[PDB]
């Protein structure tokens, strides 16, 4: 079966026909839960503020500036901009990052902010979305695409020093002029067990979640004060993965 | 001359000049990350001769995602699209020190202002079964057919059952020079007089 065939033919992506898309451990996702400090949240307009402002240095950065790309029928980021944030300054020396990039330019330009920021690309993570609900649903193409696309990446990025996932993320193609990304990416990253001092900068009152501090210009609320953050990760708790029990 | 056409040569070492100008180019380069070629081997190939406009489809993994897109750069292509197979079994499930692979990439770049490809006819994921090992699937050659019917094209770094109509395939484990298109098979012996393809 020719599943690129049978989509010329019937609109239906061959991502549509994957399948599942004897071993547990989710004693992990439990540790998680326990380690998870409270949300904290911050509205900030992230062009007009100074970075440095976010304390301490972070292990985990998960970057989802909002791309044009992202509102084809519908205040975005362009790589200019994005390349110009100062991402380096807060993080830590031995840290990752996540960066949506859409299926654009960013998987270019995208690279070239890990290495500027001074990161090595480690994985390649795609949001493959399916159109099982929409296969008569035809796709206004980029000027310069060859192909309709179909997916979106997330570049894993590591500085300083598999498990149970894989790199894809399958799900429906969402509503028109819904930007959100899928919260799968929350699960492969909080599994890496890479310390807890995790920012999402661009996120919304929607993607706030424990172990998390969410920064983003469309937040309604902020709970946000270094101080009490610092306060999660003083010692004993300085080294701690995220994935260990909480010391007594 | 549409049907299969392959050259067993060092693609190193063998003057492309001869195999004129190619609607797309196709390469699954032994990267090193077996018989490999040194990054800067990559980068020195003659692709540029290969074409004045149209497509380039290049094979990554590792930390050729960059490299690939360096050499793509280099050689005058820009990137514009990403196309990535989802490697199956046959029943249709899934089967790089951080995360599981589930896929391998192709990058497509363009070159020039092609004109009367069939753009947007296929999407950018590729479901199909894994075949031997460093084997691509089949159905990039449809793909491909359905963006640019019934022109040139030429696949470097090809074994002997990547061999397809329309293409001319080079790889040093192809079963020696099958030759049919006319102007080839000229410039092929006056650039080669005794069959031989040396420095
Ligand atoms: C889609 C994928 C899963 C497919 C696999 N890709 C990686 C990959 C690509 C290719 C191969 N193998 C195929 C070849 O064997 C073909 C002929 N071939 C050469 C080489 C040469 N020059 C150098 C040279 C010559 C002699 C001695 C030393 C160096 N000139 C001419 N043909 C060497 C490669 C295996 N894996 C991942 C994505």
């Amino acid at each position: 079966n020719d599943y690129c065939q049978h989509f010329v033919d019937t609109g239906h992506r061959p991502q549509n026909f994957i399948r599942d898309v004897r071993e547990l451990i989710r004693l992990k996702d439990e540790l998680i839960a326990k380690s998870n400090t409270p949300p904290m949240y911050l509205q900030a307009d992230i062009e007009a503020f100074d970075i440095r402002e976010l304390t301490p240095k972070f292990d985990v950065i998960l970057l989802e500036p909002p791309l044009e790309e992202y509102y084809r029928e519908t205040k975005c980021w362009t790589w200019d901009d994005i390349m110009k944030l100062e991402i380096d300054e807060i993080a830590a020396p031995r840290s990752f990052i996540f960066l949506w990039c859409g299926s654009g330019e960013g998987l270019d330009l995208g690279r070239v902010c890990l290495r500027k920021w001074g990161y090595r690309r480690c994985e390649d993570i795609c949001w493959i979305k399916t159109n099982k609900n929409n296969p008569g649903k035809t796709k206004t193409l980029d000027p310069k695409a060859v192909f309709q696309r179909t997916k979106e990446h997330c570049l894993m990025g590591i500085k300083g020093t598999a498990n149970v996932d894989i790199d894809l993320i399958i799900t429906e193609e969402p509503e028109i002029g819904n930007i959100e990304k899928p919260v799968e990416i929350f699960h492969i990253i909080e599994h890496f067990c890479l310390g807890r001092r995790r920012l999402h900068l661009f996120g919304r009152d929607s993607t706030i979640r424990p172990g998390w501090l969410t920064v983003g210009p469309t937040l309604t609320n902020s709970n946000y004060n270094a101080e009490t953050y610092a306060s999660y990760f003083s010692a004993p708790n300085s080294y701690l993965t995220g994935c260990t029990e909480e010391i007594e | 001359l549409f049907p299969p056409q392959w050259i067993c040569c060092d693609i190193r070492y063998l003057d492309v000049s001869i195999l004129g100008k190619f609607a797309v180019v196709m390469a699954d380069p032994p990267w090193d990350i077996y018989g490999t070629l040194t990054d800067d081997e990559m980068r020195r190939l003659n692709i540029p001769v290969l074409q004045d406009d149209g497509f380039l489809f290049l094979w990554v993994t590792g930390r050729a995602m960059e490299l690939g897109r360096e050499c793509l750069n280099l050689w005058g292509y820009e990137r514009v699209d990403e196309i990535i197979w989802v490697k199956t079994n046959q029943l249709q499930r899934i089967i790089g020190h951080w995360l599981n692979h589930g896929k391998e990439h192709c990058l497509v770049g363009v070159k020039g202002n092609p004109q009367g490809f069939n753009q947007g006819l296929d999407c950018d994921v590729i479901v199909a079964e894994v075949r031997s090992t460093s084997h691509k699937p089949d159905e990039i050659y449809g793909m491909i057919e359905r963006l640019s019917p019934g022109t040139r094209k030429i696949e470097l770094f090809g074994r002997p059952h990547n061999v397809q109509p329309n293409w001319i395939t080079l790889g040093n484990q192809l079963d020696g020079i099958h030759l049919l298109d006319p102007d080839v098979v000229a410039r092929f012996k006056q650039r080669y007089p005794d069959g031989i393809i040396s420095k």
